[PDB]
């Protein structure tokens, strides 16, 4: 194997990086990365259109809950189960969308907004943290109450070095658990010094306290890293590189032409450009023909080609970092070159297979643990009532009541009449189920099934045609 | 042939020096642990040490040293029990014996009297079965047959001090023991700021390196292991010249 | 981690960003940056025809509003909800069309144009602000009226520094939440120094006075940051290259000749150019031929293309800057390039998530609040009537009453008989109902039924075939 | 044959390789190899994006469970067989994607993430180890939890040389078979780990303790090789040439004049360049037409091309290393030129047989050894009961009590409607059964057939007309 | 003495010295065309058609 040899001939030989572990590789340089992380993001046009299309394509405008409670497991019964679910939809339903935005404390987000909040973190920073908490002021309902904790808060206590069980302000027991988080407060002018505070991460009574959602990479990653690592450097060189050509192109178009002469300087241009000196302005309107003589000459300056090659090269240089980020490069760079059908649906689902990924990983652990940590507070305050004849009580099992799947927003596909055909032409067989078809729109189909119950009525009322789904 | 980039080298440098580190270290473990049973008392000492003087209180009729009477060379090697004596210097020992050690030429001395190769070779007189003949020759340890109730052991391990071999056992000494005795194995605390900082305490060999960025570079490697043998009953063994 | 590194060759050894939250990123720098990003606004085609895009594409000519109160929670019953949301219905859209712009203070709006304003100045200046009086001196029907507040006017009291509990103007408990807003006055003279006041964000009753909408990025952001930072470099420096490309190209194209010669500049130009001493002017009439002794020459001076790849450069940089702001390129600079269907379809969809995101968010929340605030109003002024046997009074759920839904005005097909079709298919099947098919044309489908009422009894009366939905 | 000689004219006289087997050609230069791969994946646009093409098509978002016990070898019944089936696959769904994320040690994964973990490592280090663990003080249901291990920690106890039987840290016995792995503790501060611990692969009871999975190149081959040792020096040398390549470009386009003249350079910049002394800046304002004397002159430079080919050679290069890879060139450079249908779907093709085989081997293995360890933990605490007449015990046979295969997420198609109409009309002819079909979507037709089982009366209940698939 | 890749670099020449970038010919000047005419004469001596010998 010449990999791991000197090379072709010898042009390896200084290229020996050493074997350390993730934990030893990012924590040396972690505020610096996600500080240049911040930084691309927050001035560059490329870095926001790609969290921008992050959040709009993985969770969209709504992000809805589908809750299927595990009944076989418990055995309760289909129509209680069904009968609970319909109550905790609906709490839930009031509870999420409240437009006083109450969820937070802060009373600045919705729940879909911290969804997509936590989408973006999970984008420039590696990892999300969500502190749930309790408001015994509050006369409301429900006193849960969460929040959105930068990863920037959490570090180590006082700077203090690192260690071997408290690692980057994330404490570690004997196993590679965690148990607690150093989180501090940040006031930016002033002030006392940082107060470095203790959290657990769950309270004795199993609750989920504290939440800290990233997708490791080795066997043991105390903290996240972020996806912008790849192609920071080009990313940056890119934005150096442009603005130089533009520069260089303003400066090359100034100077327009170029006057040699002998007498004095304003004399030389009132008898050649034309001036007035009744330097010296020059007016615009119509055309002028100089006199010369032997000693002075006029001449008129070529500049080079303002793009000579350069789109060609960004497009190089979009291309890659497209392919370091995830989403397609006819996203990022809006080129949208002529292309086929093929070529178009490909690149869409090459984007759609990652969107799915992330959205069925990151926002969709982040929904089930801020529900059970809500459900919990329902089922113990009495606001719905627990199913009779329950084999495990809530506390024993919490996946088995709170299971859940959600439903986001769908695809706008690129051609309209034939995802249709395709959809009808699977419901016609039985290859899938209306909910399915129902779904991939981003609909749920039990409210449907009462939409049309209720239109029949309404046009039975008026006098009006019975519609195509009435049964005779 | 083949030959490396000047970085392989460097891998294989940098370990030859761990295992020199860890045997050095196994060095000085095993020479406390056995000038902890010859004697009852040994001495820590060296250039940058300060002097500390371990002592475990082994009384002065242990330690029997041949004189001008009761030797083994002198006296004759036909006609003479050596058993005899073995018994009067093991009923000085607190608690059963259980084995002995030779040192070689003292197992050499030993086994040259007739008497004991007549307890061999018994019909109902003996059931000690040893063998006489030649069993080891590269090994540090041989283990030899019971002799009787305890067992035969000749150990001949090697430390070196300087650039010069040394054995272990000073020249033909023989230790009655018991197999069983409660020895302690004592390590203490590292006493280096960055381990403490990393957490660690009480740990036998914390291994580290560091560069330094001189003029040649360099990166040094550093073992430290800070032991300490003890005998939790000095008076469970009988140490004799046996001149 | 290369990253968090020197760099490739110490080429990153100075790029050290400073790791701060938005805070300390934004707060020092909030006026000059506002004052730039409107400064582009009003000086630049291209921005604002972005905000054309936005106001148009959002919210549209119509901002209708359909009410769907939780029913099933209150208790109340379906057929009692359905003719208080027909009420509250009529009494909004007659309270809110006023043709005499009643509903806000300066009398210069109505309710679409307010909304679109809202998502205008949020677009260009990152927060909306529409504070709700009283009139006690007007006799109408109802008393409520909304001002709207430019986000110049929020600021500190005496213009002094930021306190740990006021920022920006915006007062902030121990939690990030808001307390109180403090505003200027409007100072149109210089002199005439301004008085600065207090207003508290919620009545003690908890009815809303002052509204604040924004989407925050981190934990803890007292105001946001518009759209533009990301391209508020480039646009700028791409004006500077289209003003100083268009001054060269008028400077080159001028000179259209060079004359050497020996005599006096009157007499050179008699015999040569041949204009008339009775410099001088010569008029453009015929074909001349001069004629030059040796000493004299005539030189029709060349200049280069005028446009030499500067299209494309713009191109290149207007493709940056749409992606950017959000909007797609084709919607931004106008260049439609020959393009298949799919590529069209494509670009419009991307750009429609977008559209939707905003739209689901920013108005709708807006919308939102300000009816809530009216809905109060009704209900105490009994202008409308609750639903009797109701398990919660009104103020212990504002949300569960007042609960609605809005709906803008529909996208505009590629092409226009595949809409179509592609409805009716659905329609046919059961994957969708009429209200979801009728609302993709911003149309209700209460409305159409009542028309499609009206004009078969129409039809049938004069004489006419009945229509297709009538029933036999 | 000229192929073991000298050459053709002698050019390959110094090409003569020894002949080694992979163990010697491997292990010497096995960390560095490791080493240099992990930073490629790191810090690299492409690498980073093969892998998580691995990770998407591979695997993707979920991977499900089909127990399928072989019945007729055991001898125990059909209906029981599928009753058995049945309650191992609830339990297992139950345990396999719990919300707490307790399946590993650490908390941080549930189990489809940890099959895509190992996917990953088995790409770039060549193979993956689990370890299976006992919770003994654990008080829930299911004790076992299994922990990822990186194979950098599995290496050689105290610096040792390798021997006939201890290679790399794994230990042969005389055939070529492995008895157990010596792993180490990497601890973040600090290096040089401190203790290693040993650990068989088997307990024994037969149970697995132990987790080793790759593929064999050769007869022994003690450790895998990754896939990367193709293309690890082009991938460094092409960044190399792409940094240098785009730090050339600015250089080039850095300096746009060039001032020759013989006053002082302040003076020279003050009369030809504009600038002012009131070096010196110079505003971008305007065009500007200087005034020289005979000893100054002004140069405009002009450079070469931005990409002057780089473009069309980076794509030579990225075929190659796409070649090398496994991954389509369309896939990894995000190119996507303009071509047919048949094309891309060959590309595609040719891509997915390589994918299929990836999941066919390493995820399902991985996954199958996982499943049967739980299974006899399943089994001993009787959350199941196994039935009864049985010619086997479950210690006999453990493979044909734990058959199962799992089934991943489905192709996207490049055509909607054109798979599901050949999907049609297979179904039509008796050439595929629905269970083949209804897989290849990533569907159980089971639970497809529960769920229309239950739709049809849901819609009955309600007055619809019967859906297509009812039986009248 | 070996030098290091890294960097974009810009030597500074006294008058004596000087730096030449050498240009080299297309590294294939034609060759397809004439192994296309000598393929399309060995096809047709041996049988097999171009498409399948090529």
């Amino acid at each position: 194997y010449h990999g791991g040899g000197s090379g072709f001939g010898g042009q390896l030989r200084s290229w020996n990086p050493p074997s350390e572990s993730v934990d030893a590789a990012l924590l040396p340089n972690f505020t610096r990365g996600n500080a240049r992380a911040d930084d691309l993001v927050r001035n560059n046009g490329y870095a926001a259109n790609a969290i921008q299309l992050h959040q709009d394509h993985i969770v969209g405008s709504f992000f809805r809950l589908s809750h299927r409670p595990s009944w076989r497991y418990l055995g309760i019964g289909e129509e209680e189960a069904r009968a609970f679910s319909r109550e905790v939809e609906a709490a839930w339903k009031e509870f999420a969308e409240d437009d006083c935005c109450c969820i937070d404390v802060e009373r600045k987000r919705t729940f879909t907004m911290m969804i997509r909040e936590g989408v973006a973190m999970h984008a420039f920073n590696g990892e999300l943290f969500v502190q749930a908490t309790w408001d015994t002021s509050s006369s409301r309902l429900f006193r849960t109450q969460f929040r959105m904790v930068s990863p920037k808060r959490i570090s180590n206590p006082n700077n203090t070095g690192d260690s071997r069980n408290c690692r980057a302000g994330v404490q570690i027991n004997d196993s590679g658990a965690a148990l607690g988080y150093y989180v501090s407060e940040d006031g930016y002018p002033g002030w006392m010094p940082q107060k470095w505070t203790w959290i657990p991460r769950e309270l004795p009574g199993g609750r989920a306290s504290f939440i800290h959602v990233f997708e490791p990479v080795e066997d043991g990653q105390t903290r996240g890293a972020n996806v912008f690592y790849s192609v920071m450097e080009q990313m940056k060189m890119l934005d150096t590189l442009q603005n130089t050509q533009l520069q260089s192109a303003i400066v090359k178009a100034m100077y327009a032409a170029t006057i040699e002469s002998e007498l004095d300087t304003q004399s030389a241009m009132d008898f050649i450009l034309g001036a007035n000196s009744q330097a010296a302005p020059v007016r615009l309107g119509g055309a002028k023909v100089p006199h010369l003589m032997p000693g002075d000459s006029l001449n008129l300056q070529t500049a080079q080609d303002t793009d000579n090659g350069y789109s060609v090269f960004e497009q190089s240089l979009l291309r890659y970092i497209a392919a370091g980020l995830g989403v397609s490069y006819e996203q990022l760079s809006r080129n949208y070159a002529q292309m086929s059908y093929s070529t178009a649906r490909a690149s869409a689902n090459e984007s759609w297979a990652y969107f799915m990924g992330r959205r069925k990983f990151v926002a969709s652990r982040q929904a089930s643990q801020m529900f059970l940590c809500w459900l919990e507070e329902a089922i113990v305050r009495r606001v719905v009532t627990l199913p009779s004849k329950a084999r495990f009580s809530f506390q024993e099992a919490r996946s088995a009541w709170g299971n859940c799947d959600w439903i986001g927003s769908g695809r706008m596909a690129i051609d309209g009449l034939k995802e249709v055909q395709e959809a009808v032409m699977l419901i016609e067989a039985g290859l899938s189920t209306y909910e399915k078809e129902c779904a991939k729109r981003g609909d749920d189909y039990q409210e449907i099934f009462a939409q049309q119950v209720r239109e029949t009525m309404e046009r039975r009322a008026a006098g009006l045609k019975p519609p195509a789904w009435a049964a005779a | 042939q083949n030959l490396a980039d000047p970085a392989y080298r460097r891998r294989r440098i940098i370990m030859q020096n761990m295992r020199d580190e860890e045997l050095a270290i196994a060095q000085v473990e095993e020479m406390q642990a056995v000038s902890a049973v010859l004697k009852g008392k040994y001495t820590m000492t060296g250039e940058a040490f300060d002097p500390v003087e371990v002592d475990m209180g082994r009384s002065e009729e242990n330690n029997i040293t041949q004189s001008g009477g009761t030797e083994w060379s002198k006296r004759d090697k036909s006609t003479y029990d050596p058993t005899d004596d073995i018994e009067a210097y093991a009923l000085n020992a607190s608690g059963v014996v259980n084995i002995i050690v030779f040192d070689p030429k003292g197992w050499a001395l030993f086994r040259s009297f007739k008497a004991v190769k007549e307890k061999l070779d018994t019909r109902r007189g003996s059931n000690s079965e040893l063998e006489t003949a030649v069993k080891d020759l590269g090994k540090a340890v041989s283990y030899k047959g019971m002799y009787g109730d305890v067992a035969i052991v000749v150990y001949s391990g090697q430390y070196v001090e300087n650039g010069v071999k040394k054995n272990f056992l000073p020249d033909n000494t023989m230790v009655l023991g018991n197999t069983q005795a409660r020895g302690l194995r004592t390590y203490g605390c590292i006493q280096d700021a960055d381990a403490q900082r990393e957490g660690i305490n009480a740990s036998a060999r914390y291994p580290k390196n560091w560069v330094t960025t001189g003029d040649p570079a360099r990166e040094f490697t550093m073992i430290q292991s800070a032991p300490l043998m003890l005998l939790a009953d000095p008076d469970e063994f009988v140490s004799v010249q046996l001149a």
